[PDB]
């Protein structure tokens, strides 16, 4: 009369709701924002999410008794109601480290976000945060280089890095692409880049582009005396094609390549990050598709989790939003995940969306990249938000300058350098930013020209992804 | 608790977990073929009636998938009686063989149904103990 | 017409309501929710611009090329019935914009940045028209339904599968033990759970070898071809390929891959490997509901299914309709046709926004799995027909007598239902009677019927049309 | 319609003058010269049959598949102006018939056997319509005109080349000598003669090395990109 | 020999009728992989012509039907069957599927007849 | 020159290639084929096998019977150019598979004016 | 339609699809050998009379192609009676063996004919059903 096998359905909460569990320093912890169907108890809901993302299915199975469920089960150990919502809860789930394959972000996601979002019993689910314990973090190769090593390789210190996406997104020939890249880089930018969707196309084949961009990088570098790069896109249909692109970039001796980690995927990405580590290539990460998953407050996965995942899978740069540009990103939320991207140790802080203390155990930090509808007038706000350890990208903001790319690039570089100097001199950029730019306009004709064109332009809309 | 026997409990794909088909049940399957415009055909085996691997081992390779075709698929045939008569003719010529009735769809180009009609000489209820 | 620096409306270039779409254009249908004070035309134009050639301000480089040739074009905007602020925006993309054979590239363009635009509050990609001229550039599924049935020598009924449970925690030896008992009772396939990869409690290669022993023992005992979807999902492409190669060395018929958590680049690689080595590829859609559950935002599963068909897979999970996970009947019937058929007509009552021509690309076998048991069998056969795989994890390993009786119960149920259908019985009306008769006859089935008699999954649907 | 063994006319299956061609069909225009007593329609059907699905007698296996979906179709026959026995037969082939990316496979079907048929006295394939859906399956040219001009940095005129002569018989060193002199005087390219491969008088690798020396010397002397 | 000359304006037609390949050139070629004698010796087939057969329809059969047809041909007395010249790899039938099914067919017909078979 | 050979050709022990006779042939052609090619040849029957009224196995048997009958006749000293019709007819009387093929194709000939004349 | 039987219908290369050879027919084949100057030889098998694959699997490899040679090829023999007498002697010494008469051409260096003369103890008309 010990616990035997009893066939049939029973509540998930009998096994998977454990509110007295003391979490272990090796557990992976998840924070789910959960919206139950009417008549489903929050405890049963939390237990369902814990069960079906770890060991349990819909009915009792006899095979449980061959192993130790206590050792392996995910556990919903706490449920908070959400302030000012009648049907929303934060459920906290603890997962034993034994559940996960070492060094595989793919495996982690498959368990934690695999099936539970489609359960009938819930109306909406959102993964808000994960606590990756040091013992799991250490199993990942992580970023190929990280912020410090990257500055050391490029010999660039004491300011944000400046980049620019070539436009139009699609439609330029290989030769014209290189032409544009040279003009941008010679004017003062550190980097240019392939657009996320520039891969290999009828109007421009990848290898032709790589060779012309290489010519442009070296010419601009010899002309200015500063190290230059351009994020050549390795994103591809197959791993084999992706690797071919990476290998050609290496043969060309260029410093940096890029990858769309979500549309390419984690498996491909981790492979590419390993390649980059082994061959000294820097790896820029574009986050295309993230907003399909992370825009809405009630359902999906918050970008902070996608950022944590990218850090583990591997990337030297990762797009972080701009706060003030054409794409959404609230200030406090962004400040929180920028800390999670860059820092070694980040304390729990709900006012910045950080649900868990996160310890990165010396894994290298990822450089945040602010990009999307920004121009010279945004410079003081960007320097204020991100500080030096960030890369600021101006596509339209450079190729849309009335005098062409080289003046465009100079205007951006003058603006950034003015702001940096002002900050170092003790000026408050939040208050005095407009004045810093206005002074620089009076002084630099290239900057003035850019200031006139974009003076009116702001992106102010109601935020969807509110805390 | 009953135990599903591993002793001689060989199966033959579709319908082998049901009671053996009566003459009325076979005729109903034939009507189904005809109502759907599928091409009936008979195949028989005088040796191994099961899949095995003798000549090669790679994924998706098996010996014993092909049986010997009885005459030709009955193209254009819309007559259930004709089909039933060929079953009798085939089993008469090969009274010791595995024999199966299959039907083809030429649009999808695939066999669309099939079941055993004769085996060489476990009962439906002696499968558990 | 010269270069004029500065911002102007997207609609001056990217809204073209008189455009006649070309037979080679990729078409998108976006369900769009503008911010207050953003005109729908400006919104659609913005989506079209920023998913193709345009950025937020005029760039001089446009004049080096032909924007007319390359621009995406919002060519039609319908309001949505019974919504004050929702529109369907139709966007046409020239075939030149896309890399041949790359689902990754297609997604990057069409769903890359636009979903994050401040100017909209929500966005959902509902459908894509993949023209034949693009379709032909993909290797596509390694085998497809017909060739699969031909390889396994299985005809005339749905395939029967089952996921080993518990999901995680079983040893390699116990896994194989479970697999042998399942397969010998009457199932065609068993499978690794989507998250079973390689872990401290069970390393992948140990599992593959024990599972192989179990497959071959069950096959020799029953005389029917058997398989088990060994999971190739991994952290790197190299590891993924190691697992596929070991499956091939073992001679097993089928492997699996989680296409969305592994990713399209890895998936397409694996599909090509499978085509070159005769391995069948089962696709698990883990994570899809992160993207596709909500009506106002994301990408509808039918698009993710179309993308899988192009990237490549022999099976793909399709939902059950009646089980523990969501999937409405008319929506499901719509994308099941998209997965299997060669030609599917526009049909808004089933969620099909575009006529889709697959130009002889092999069809993918839908897999119905998740909280189903013997009483659901008539509804499943009615919904899917024969060209489907039905999977019973808990429904097999939860049977009071163990796996072999569990498997036998499911097989009897499926065969009874198939026979009844062929005899002309209407499963939608007479289904309960078919099962009840089979209970009276088979003790294994009777025992399953008693355990799960009460069990239903009936909730309000979120992903409504 | 069952299986009926024996020979019947090709035109009963393969002549379909009311067929509306599809945008994915490969289309062929054949200039056809029938033997006396062979009706042009039967000739066009034979061509279409034997370059697609059919043979000289009826086979039972047809019924396992859909001939309608796969058959080549002679869909039009024009007489040729001022010829008593010449016709243009138009044949449509479904895209399913061809291997993706393989010119070899296309030729093998379309021009594989039909040219040798006893029933015709002559045959000429005049044109093909390759539909975009087939075109997209090919890698196609490695670069093409525009990319080529961009790589060489050469614009606004025709390119100038020259074949080394005599065709055969020059040594590797003399080949390079000739190549340098040509390139340095204003030509963009020189070239191996079509039949210059690797031979007793001149082995290929020796030639490649001396020609490389020549290309680079002429390029440094003139300032213009050179090739051979 | 046939590179350019057929297109010369100065002639209206040209036909190469024959070539004399001298032994000194012939010896520089690997030539046939086996040749008649070695072929007969490998197949163990002597004293009559070999019998083959092309599967039809030329295009349009599935891989499984191809092997079905091949087994029935070979078991009745033919030595060989063959892919039609234009059967390579196509939507209706991919090459590797065909190779596997034809292999099953060859070996089944061989075991049934006791004579070496091929396709 | 009467066989179109303009030059003496010496192959210096390079292996010979087996000729394959294929294209629109059937059982009635068998004597002519054996007479023209002898034993060192492969004879191919596509339509001539898959177009047999009883299916492939009987079709193949019919071809194999025909070829074997002709080979035997030749070895016994019969002149296939003269007696070929009789060899097949005798074999028809004996083998039902062959007889069925003989009936289907009895009328079928391919006689046209030759283009590639010497 | 008659069905060509798959049971037990094993063949033996040249002439096995004809009615079994009479003594007069065998003698006629021997005259053919002698008239052509070929070298007659007898081979016999006391085990498997068929090709198989036990020891290796690669293209063009088969076990069972070689039989055991009876004495030596009859070099220089132009006497049909002598050949006929060796057939009798061989079958006498191995009455249960497969025995075959072959002939060699030493110019082409290949076996130029061969047929079975004895098998161990389907009829020409029971091959279809
Ligand atoms: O393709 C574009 O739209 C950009 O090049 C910006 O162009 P502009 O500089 O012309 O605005 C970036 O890729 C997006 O910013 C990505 O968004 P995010 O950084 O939020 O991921
Ligand atoms: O993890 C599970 O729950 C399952 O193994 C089913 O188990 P049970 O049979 O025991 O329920 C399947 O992987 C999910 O159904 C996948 O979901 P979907 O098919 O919706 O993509
Ligand atoms: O494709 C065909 O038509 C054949 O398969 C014959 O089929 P049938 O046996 O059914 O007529 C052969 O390829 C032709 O003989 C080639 O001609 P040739 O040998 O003259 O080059
Ligand atoms: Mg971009
Ligand atoms: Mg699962
Ligand atoms: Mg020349
Ligand atoms: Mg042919």
């Amino acid at each position: 009369a010990g616990a035997g096998f009893k066939a049939g359905v029973k509540d998930y909460r009998l096994t998977y709701y454990t509110p007295d569990y003391v979490v272990r320093d090796t557990d992976i912890l998840a924070a789910f924002r959960m919206t139950p169907q009417p008549g489903v108890p929050p405890e049963e809901c939390g237990a369902a999410v814990a069960a079906e993302s770890s060991t349990g299915t819909w009915t009792t199975v006899w095979t449980d008794g061959l192993t130790s469920l206590d050792r392996y089960k995910g556990r919903c150990y706490d449920i908070e109601p959400v302030p000012g919502e009648d049907n929303q809860y934060i459920a906290y789930v603890a997962y034993p480290i034994d559940l996960f394959e070492e060094g595989s972000v793919t495996n982690m996601f498959t368990s934690i976000v695999g099936n539970v979002f489609g359960f009938k019993a819930l109306r909406a689910l959102r993964l808000e945060d994960l606590r990756i314990p040091p013992a799991y973090v250490k199993t990942f190769v992580g970023p190929p280089h990280g912020i410090q090593v990257e500055r050391d390789k490029l010999n660039k210190y004491g300011r944000g890095l400046l980049g620019c996406t070539i436009k139009p997104k699609l439609g330029l020939s290989a030769k014209n692409y290189g032409r544009a890249v040279y003009e941008c880089l010679r004017g003062g930018l550190d980097f240019t880049k392939d657009d996320e969707n520039v891969n290999s196309q009828p109007f421009m084949r990848w290898r032709d582009r790589f060779l012309f961009v290489a010519e442009a990088i070296y010419k601009a570098q010899a002309e200015t005396g500063e190290v230059k790069g351009h994020y050549l896109n390795a994103t591809a249909g197959t791993c084999e094609e992706m690797m071919k692109r990476a290998v050609c970039a290496k043969e060309l001796g260029v410093p940096i390549i890029m990858h769309d980690y979500l549309t390419g995927g984690f498996t491909a990405n981790t492979s590419l990050a390993i390649y980059c580590r082994d061959n000294g290539l820097l790896l820029h990460i574009h986050r295309a598709m993230h907003a399909v998953i992370d825009r809405q407050r009630n359902h999906g996965i918050h970008f902070r989790v996608l950022a944590k995942a990218l850090r583990m899978s591997g990337g030297d740069h990762l797009h972080s939003g701009t706060v003030v540009g054409k794409l959404e990103g609230e200030r406090e939320v962004t400040l929180g995940f920028v800390d999670l991207m860059r820092d070694d140790y980040v304390e729990k802080d709900r006012s910045r969306g950080i649900y868990f203390t996160q310890d990165w155990c010396s894994m290298p930090g990822v450089m945040p990249v602010a990009s999307g509808g920004i121009h010279v007038w945004h410079m003081p706000a960007l320097v204020e938000i991100f500080g030096d350890d960030a890369c600021l990208q101006f596509g339209g903001g450079t190729l849309g300058h009335p005098w062409g790319n080289a003046p465009g690039a100079a205007a951006n570089r003058v603006a950034l350098e003015a702001c940096t100097q002002a900050r170092n001199e003790g000026r408050d950029l939040a208050r005095e930013g407009g004045d810093v730019i206005r002074s620089a306009c009076k002084w630099s004709p290239e900057l003035a020209a850019a200031c006139e064109v974009w003076k009116e332009i702001k992106f102010e809309f109601d935020t969807i992804d509110k805390l | 608790m009953m135990v599903w026997t591993p002793v001689n409990n060989k199966m033959f794909e579709t319908f082998s977990y049901l009671p053996p088909l009566t003459d009325e049940q076979i005729a109903a399957q034939v009507d189904y073929i005809v109502a759907n415009g599928w091409i009936p055909c008979l195949e028989f085996a005088t040796d191994h009636g099961f899949v095995y691997r003798e000549h090669h081992n790679s994924p998706g390779y098996y010996d014993g998938r092909y049986w010997t075709m009885w005459k030709l698929p009955m193209f254009g045939c819309r007559d259930p009686m004709q089909v039933l008569r060929e079953i009798v003719a085939c089993t008469k010529a090969f009274p010791d063989a595995y024999v199966r009735l299959v039907a083809f769809d030429n649009q999808k180009q695939v066999q669309i149904m099939g079941f055993l009609v004769q085996r060489p000489k476990q009962p439906a209820n002696k499968r558990s103990v």
